[PDB]
């Protein structure tokens, strides 16, 4: 989370948190419930969104769905929606703890070697998350989707 | 249960203790004659403690560190929508490491 | 090294669940006390040297550990104390902000009681110093904030015991 | 092929890894003094008396000690008609004062294993402060009036633990008197009459 | 010289590890610990064993013990193999 | 012996004067009658050299088959072991009299004694005679009604300590029966 | 400032700035209007904040101004107030920078070496800044006094 | 760190005698299989990533170690596996060439099972991964070469157990 | 002492002791008769060396004993002289050890942390030891006063 | 690491008292032998290689630890001995000057017998070597100086046992 980054970043200098950092905790905690209210909106639309993600990741990339591709077959596609479910679940964690570590300690750190040992094309997974961010805009209004927009494209930046 | 309304507050008076003091009268007495008691109960009516008091430690979480990660053992609420099952299951593990899930 | 939000996420995350309404009660509960913890950590940063000076004068510079032969006699040994007490008042401040004592046993408690036994540092006088340091910390930050900062002091005293 | 083979690798090696298990510097596995005794299940009064008396902090320390912890049959053997005179008074709850020295006479600075006492008689003072003579002759070791039962127990900080059959009382230890009555002289004229006058000291009077 | 010259907060050399070690200290511990790197997955360096048991001096045990937990290590056991306890003079 | 009353630790560097986290409430409460108990154990262990020799010779002169050859106390190793075991039993009642509870006696002295005495052929009907003499000997000494020896105690009462120590001796005597 | 060390933090980590870092640069610049008002209050109150600052300092520490004190006479007392004008100036920098980074590398790094080498009691100058803090927070509302006082006590912490 | 020739020379040297007929008899036996080991180590170097991808997908790719909570959950933890399995397939290749498993316990086995217990890594799933990795290695190098490379895999599995 | 650090010097260098090291252990032990006489003079002059030591200390630093000074009242002034009895004792150790090694690890290592943490002016206690030095060297001849004073000024140097 | 003067000062300091007549009484006893110890340490420095050459040739030169299979066979292993015996003759020289065997267990004895058991070094042959080395050291420095230097050799042999 954000307080953890301040306690850590202040701990390697052997000092208490300064004036600016205590702002960064205080301002983060005052915007508390709005992340809490937002994640309940997204949890009610996880079956909403991943159905829309499978819309365009496969019409864009029929290579993976076709016989021979990695996602060919039922059970391969079955977990395919599961990876969207874990990613969307991770983003609800990142939207709450207002930073990137739950998207980075999980999911991002070492993701390429995971997929490369699986056969999933790592470029295709970048479009999958970009597809997932494209899908979240429809079930979300303009007020709060740019609140969740910077959490998506960090994942794309992490995967390249 | 307190079922002794047969025994009031005159239970253990022990009326027949009798001391003759020679050939004269029997000198009857009702001395109560308590036991070698001790009344074995814990957490009595007061505290009886000056502070000298920091005794509290958490329970051992195995190999990780205490309370750091009892995360496998938690009440929790929701699962997700797709969630493919496990199909090999390899034992329930126990503790996760000097480690956490947020690496 | 987890805060209250990290621990809530994790228990959401080790089992793989989403963030359900009952789990958020502590969080909607942690954000409510977010204003109290910063002001508590504010004054403790200001009066760090004053709090440690008050604790040692109130607990142990009054018993023959301070005199020759006691565990705190030489100036190197005395200077190690206020260096040592600074960590307890500092790391307890971190636990008060993070709302989770995971940082204490991660960075303070492990190998601590096993280290004092090596040096021969009296664990009895150490806890009473922290108890006295907990008593002065409730003076500054108030009652409930002292209840919060005090909740991590005895966590150190419990594990260090 | 020689029996006492060795450790190492590469050429000039006997087929045994370094350190017999590939570890040059082995992490220890022993516990400290007081909970090596707590696991033994025989030093129960010893570890309890240490915890109550505050001596247990002293033998927590990392200095190489040679504890002569008596098994509780030794403590159970404190009901001598003789030894009960000089030791029963410690059962009173105010006499923790002598209980620390009497327990501190069982700690010896240094690591004296029984193999290090091959027909050797060496003395030393305790952490109580008074000398004790450890004597090892004819495969039987002694520590004052100990008559050690179990040879050695390896402990955490290179410390040793020997099981003794009795409790060693320090040499110049006098038993604390029982709690008494502060008595005061009833009269004052029975004491002026008890003091010899100067005229008495010169033989001028009877 | 020693690490306690008068340095504390607000002093010219940066606020850092201050050990209570005397002049040319001769006390050293025997420590045991695991210390996972937590940085190999974006650096991709070769791997080294993280479970070590070694003799660290008293002059720099505190810095090392303060650092082993910095990177998530766990200390399984430490002892004071060489040196005395409560010793005023003689640690040199 | 010395765990039977808890003491207080007043000096520093102890870990029990400060981070004791308790005071032992079950054993402070036993110095509330502690001098009367300590006179009672002193009444036993100043006569424990004579109580064991009188009681073992008491069951010899009532059942004389033990010192007959073929009996279980004829040879010198068996006669020395029989005088040792009554001395050990009289010590362990004197722990349990001192500590005020029988929990020391039942595991260190009585746990696995009936299986031992049938594994060695020890007559169990005669050994319970040997502790009933010591049951009758100890209540004479604690109440100061011994015929040949008195001791100068204070002025008071010591019943409900004599019946406390008589409740330990049959607790021995049924654990080997 | 918060802008420069949120950069050099993400600079060292070989990465860009997270939402946690960019939603606070954003949150700080919208805070910039309110910061200049706060620093504008202390800017032309230095006549009272310093002179009343040295007011309570001498009433609480008459030794430093008494004969033998470091700030004794017409000369040293003028310099005795000069340093308070310095530290009051650096607090105006920290309020506008949103951090004690200006106060860090000016008047705090190695401050004990200077004042120990000048013969000045460093505890005495710490008492002076505390007296200025009560005058400063008495000039502002409660929402502001949690900031202007907030930078003084950091200077109090580093000055001992 | 001894090969078959180093171990033969050591035992013949440790008695101070020359290389008699029995010592050279084993050395000739090692030189006969010298052609087999290089081709075995040849194909294993080529299909290093393919073998590890086959083992994890065949042993622990789908069972619960991978699902949240188990372990390989996080991407750092998953990436540590194929890094970790690479050493077993690599050091086993060294033992197959050297003809002596001394390098394994020298550089792999010592402090290994004591390390996984610290991290909490499941030794049960680890051995089955190596067993599955041993099964695919017999596919590439053939039967007898798989018997050779397989002879050092279970040596790792035995000591790691 | 000179014996222990001439050893640990040659200990670290993997060598024995040179003639330069062994002709000084030799030269020091023949000096040992004269050292005990010097320490014997300061041993039973602590009544005058301390009490006259605090004599000039208060006349030169009346602030520390005045109301508000650290050693104010009957209580602190007793402890005010207690520390001088400490440092006078350590100088007797340094004279017999032929080095400030006893004074180094007792009363010198980390001394600024203690006195700063006690609120005591460390410069004030340095003035106290200098006042003791003039009393001590006034009790001995010129050949001795070059030693007994020699250990005080080392304590003066490390105490600031 | 304390000499006779350091140990005397420590015990007199640990009770917080001055150096009374008994503490200085031992210190005068140490200064009397100060002339003897330097000349003892003088000749030992000169004949360091000669003493070790005499001890090994007199105790364990031709025994079957020297032959193949024995614990001292290879040249690396033989060279480790005279390196190893040099420390015993060197650190014993330090104890002879300091007049206190604290340096031995501080820097030699701790982890020593636990190390030889790891390597498999015979403690039995080690102690005679030191006993034979003690015998030649009494040749050079004389009788009483040999009594002093010999007093620390068996201290090593006792603890190493
Ligand atoms: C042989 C057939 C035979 C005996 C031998 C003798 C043994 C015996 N004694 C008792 C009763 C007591 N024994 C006591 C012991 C002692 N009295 C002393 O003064 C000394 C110190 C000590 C002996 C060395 C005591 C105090 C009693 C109680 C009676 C009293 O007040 O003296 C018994 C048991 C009798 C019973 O249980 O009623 C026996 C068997 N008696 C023999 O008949
Ligand atoms: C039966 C249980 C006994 C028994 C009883 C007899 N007692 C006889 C006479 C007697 N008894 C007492 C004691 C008793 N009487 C009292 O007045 C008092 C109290 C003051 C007591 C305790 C006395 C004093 C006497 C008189 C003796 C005398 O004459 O000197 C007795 C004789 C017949 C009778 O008098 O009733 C009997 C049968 N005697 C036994 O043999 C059994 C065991
Ligand atoms: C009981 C079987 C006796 C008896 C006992 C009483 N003793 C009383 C007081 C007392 N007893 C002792 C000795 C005891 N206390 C110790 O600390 C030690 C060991 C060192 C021993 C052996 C002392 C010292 C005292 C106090 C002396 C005094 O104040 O007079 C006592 C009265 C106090 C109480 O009851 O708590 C009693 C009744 N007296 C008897 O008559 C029976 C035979
Ligand atoms: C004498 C009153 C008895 C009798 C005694 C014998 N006991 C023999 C051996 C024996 N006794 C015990 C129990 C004792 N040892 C303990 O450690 C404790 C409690 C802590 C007690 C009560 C044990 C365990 C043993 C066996 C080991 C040993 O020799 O100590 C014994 C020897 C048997 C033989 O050699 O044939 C005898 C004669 N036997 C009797 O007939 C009278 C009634
Ligand atoms: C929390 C972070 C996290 C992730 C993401 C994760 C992924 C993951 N994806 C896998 C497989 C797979 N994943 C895919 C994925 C895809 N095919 C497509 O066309 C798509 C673009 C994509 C899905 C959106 C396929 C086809 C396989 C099966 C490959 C095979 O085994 O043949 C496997 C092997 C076992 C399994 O399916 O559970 C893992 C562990 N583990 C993690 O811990
Ligand atoms: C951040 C978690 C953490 C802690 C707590 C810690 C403690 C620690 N305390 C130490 C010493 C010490 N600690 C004390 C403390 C005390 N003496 C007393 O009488 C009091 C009871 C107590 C003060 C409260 C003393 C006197 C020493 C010096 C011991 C010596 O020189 O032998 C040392 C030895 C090295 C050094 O100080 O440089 C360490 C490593 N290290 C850590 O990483
Ligand atoms: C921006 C950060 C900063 C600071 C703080 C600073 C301080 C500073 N203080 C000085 C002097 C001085 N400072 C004092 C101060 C005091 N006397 C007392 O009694 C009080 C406790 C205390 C003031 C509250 C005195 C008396 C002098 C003159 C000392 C002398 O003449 O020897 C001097 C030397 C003369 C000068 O150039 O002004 C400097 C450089 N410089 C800086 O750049
Ligand atoms: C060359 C000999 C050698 C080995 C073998 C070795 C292992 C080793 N494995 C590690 C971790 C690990 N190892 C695994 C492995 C697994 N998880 C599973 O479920 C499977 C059963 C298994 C894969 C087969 C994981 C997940 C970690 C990360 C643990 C963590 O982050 O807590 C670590 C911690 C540091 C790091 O990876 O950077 C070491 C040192 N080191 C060595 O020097
Ligand atoms: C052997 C090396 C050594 C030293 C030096 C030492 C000092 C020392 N000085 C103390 C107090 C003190 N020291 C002073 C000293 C002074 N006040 C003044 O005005 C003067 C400038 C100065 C004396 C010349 C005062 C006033 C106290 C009490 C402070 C208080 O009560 O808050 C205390 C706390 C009380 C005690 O245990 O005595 C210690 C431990 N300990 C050591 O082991």
């Amino acid at each position: 989370s954000l307080v953890t980054q301040v306690i850590l970043s202040a701990d390697d200098e052997l000092r208490y948190p300064t004036a600016g950092e205590l702002e960064t905790i205080s301002s983060y905690l005052k915007t508390g419930e709005y992340r809490i209210r937002l994640i309940s909106i997204l949890q009610g639309k996880e079956q909403e969104i991943i159905r829309l993600a499978s819309k365009k990741i496969f019409q864009l990339h029929p290579e993976y769905i076709a016989p021979g591709g990695n996602a060919s077959g039922a059970r391969q596609r079955a977990l395919c929606l599961r990876d969207y479910g874990w990613y969307l679940r991770l983003i609800t964690y990142a939207i709450l703890a207002g930073d990137k570590e739950p998207l980075e300690k999980i999911g991002i750190i070492g993701v390429r070697e995971m997929y490369n040992s699986l056969g999933v094309p790592i470029i295709g997974m970048i479009d999958a998350i970009k597809c997932l961010k494209e899908a979240t805009v429809e079930v979300i209004s303009q007020e709060e989707e740019d609140f969740v927009a910077p959490y998506y494209d960090y994942i794309i930046q992490g995967m390249s | 249960d307190v079922v002794n309304a047969a025994y009031p507050k005159n239970i253990k008076n022990k009326a027949p203790v009798i001391s003759f003091d020679g050939k004269k009268g029997v000198k009857l007495e009702m001395v109560t004659l308590q036991t070698f008691a001790g009344d074995d109960s814990e957490d009595t009516l007061f505290d009886y403690s000056s502070g000298k008091f920091m005794p509290q430690k958490p329970a051992d979480m195995g190999i990780a560190w205490p309370s750091g990660d009892g995360r496998q053992a938690e009440m929790k609420g929701g699962k997700g929508s797709f969630n493919q099952p496990d199909l090999r299951k390899y034992g329930p593990f126990p503790d996760f490491l000097k480690r956490s899930m947020d690496l | 090294m987890q805060d209250a939000i990290t621990s809530v996420i994790n228990a959401a995350d080790v089992q793989g669940k989403y963030l359900d309404a009952n789990s958020v009660e502590k969080l909607r509960g942690y954000f409510q006390t977010g204003e109290l913890r910063v002001r508590a950590a504010a004054t403790i940063a200001a009066n760090a040297a004053t709090i440690i000076k008050e604790a040692v004068a109130k607990s142990l510079l009054y018993s023959d550990i301070t005199r020759p032969g006691g565990n705190m006699y030489t100036t190197r040994r005395y200077a190690a104390c206020i260096r040592d007490l600074d960590y307890y008042l500092r790391y307890a401040t971190y636990g008060m902000l993070a709302g989770d004592p995971s940082i204490l046993d991660e960075r303070v408690l492990n190998g601590l009681k096993e280290t004092y036994n090596s040096l021969g540092v009296p664990i009895g006088a150490t806890i009473q110093a922290i108890q006295a340091m907990k008593e002065v910390t409730g003076s500054l930050v108030g009652s409930d904030a002292g209840k919060e900062m005090g909740l991590y002091f005895d966590y150190i005293c419990s594990g260090l015991s | 092929r020689t029996a006492y083979p060795y450790t190492g690798s590469g050429y000039g090696s006997a087929g045994v890894p370094y350190g017999q298990d590939t570890y040059g510097y082995k992490a220890t596995t022993a516990k400290s003094i007081t909970e090596t005794a707590a696991q033994a299940g025989v030093f129960n009064t010893f570890v309890k008396l240490l915890n109550e008396s505050g001596v247990e902090k002293l033998v927590e320390q990392a200095g190489p000690y040679t504890v002569f912890a008596p098994t509780d049959d030794a403590f159970a053997a404190l009901l001598e008609p003789h030894s009960f005179n000089k030791l029963a008074t410690l059962l009173r709850p105010e006499n923790n004062d002598a209980l620390r020295k009497v327990l501190m006479h069982h700690v010896i600075p240094g690591a004296f294993t029984s193999a290090s006492l091959m027909d050797r008689a060496v003395t030393v003072k305790s952490l109580a402060g008074e000398p004790i003579s450890i004597m090892g002759l004819n495969k039987l070791v002694t520590a004052g009036t100990a008559k050690v039962v179990r040879a050695d127990v390896p402990c955490a900080n290179g410390c040793i633990i020997h099981a003794v059959s009795s409790v060693i009382i320090p040499p110049n230890y006098v038993p604390v008197p029982q709690p008494t009555k502060p008595v005061f002289p009833r009269s004052v004229i029975a004491e002026i009459a008890k003091l010899p006058t100067p005229r008495q000291a010169l033989g001028l009077d009877p | 010289a020693y690490d306690m010259d008068g340095t504390g907060a607000g002093s010219l050399e940066p606020r850092g590890i201050k050990s209570s070690a005397v002049e040319k200290d001769s006390r050293c511990f025997k420590v045991t610990f695991v210390l996972p790197s937590q940085s190999r997955l974006y650096t991709f360096r070769e791997l080294q064993n993280v479970y070590t048991t070694k003799m660290v001096p008293f002059s720099s045990w505190y810095a090392e013990q303060q650092r082993i937990q910095k990177m998530g290590g766990k200390i399984l056991k430490v002892e004071l193999v060489a040196g005395g306890q409560m010793r005023s003079v003689g640690n040199q | 012996m010395l765990d039977a009353f808890s003491r207080v630790v007043v000096n520093s560097d102890a870990k029990a004067a400060y981070v004791g986290g308790s005071d032992l409430q079950a054993l402070k409460s036993f110095i509330a009658d502690g001098n009367k108990r300590l006179d009672a154990v002193n009444s036993i262990v100043s006569n424990a050299s004579c109580m064991v020799s009188d009681a073992v010779s008491g069951m010899i002169c009532e059942n004389p088959g033990l010192i007959s050859p073929g009996g279980n106390c004829y040879t010198n190793r068996r006669m020395a072991a029989c005088l040792r075991d009554g001395e050990i039993i009289l010590r362990y009642v004197s722990y349990a009299l001192l500590a005020g509870d029988a929990s020391v006696l039942e595991d260190r002295c009585l746990n696995g004694l009936k299986e031992t005495y049938i594994a060695l052929g020890v007559p169990t009907n005669s050994s319970i005679r040997a502790v009933s003499i010591m049951k009758a000997q100890a209540v004479a000494f604690i109440t100061n009604t011994a015929t040949e020896r008195k001791m100068s105690f204070a002025a008071g009462d010591c019943t409900s300590l004599a019946s406390e120590v008589a409740s330990y001796f049959d607790r021995v005597g049924a654990a080997i029966s | 400032s918060i802008v420069t060390k949120s950069i050099v933090n993400a600079d060292a980590e070989a990465r860009y700035l997270s939402p946690g870092e960019l939603d606070r640069i954003k949150s700080f610049v919208l805070s910039g209007q309110r910061r200049l008002r706060i620093a504008q209050t202390l800017t032309e109150n230095r006549e009272r904040i310093v002179k009343q600052g040295g007011q309570q300092l001498f009433q609480r520490r008459p030794d430093v101004v008494s004969p033998g004190g470091n700030a004794y006479g017409e000369e040293m007392t003028a310099t005795c107030l000069r340093d308070l004008d310095y530290y009051l100036r650096l607090v105006t920098y920290g309020i506008i920078a949103g951090d004690v980074t200006p106060i860090e590398e000016i008047g705090l790094v190695g401050v004990k070496e200077m004042y120990s080498a000048l013969g000045t009691p460093i505890s005495g100058v710490a008492e002076g800044i505390r007296c200025m803090k009560d005058v400063a927070c008495s000039l502002l509302s409660g929402e502001d006094a949690a900031e202007v006082g907030f930078y003084f006590d950091y200077t109090l912490a580093a000055m001992q």
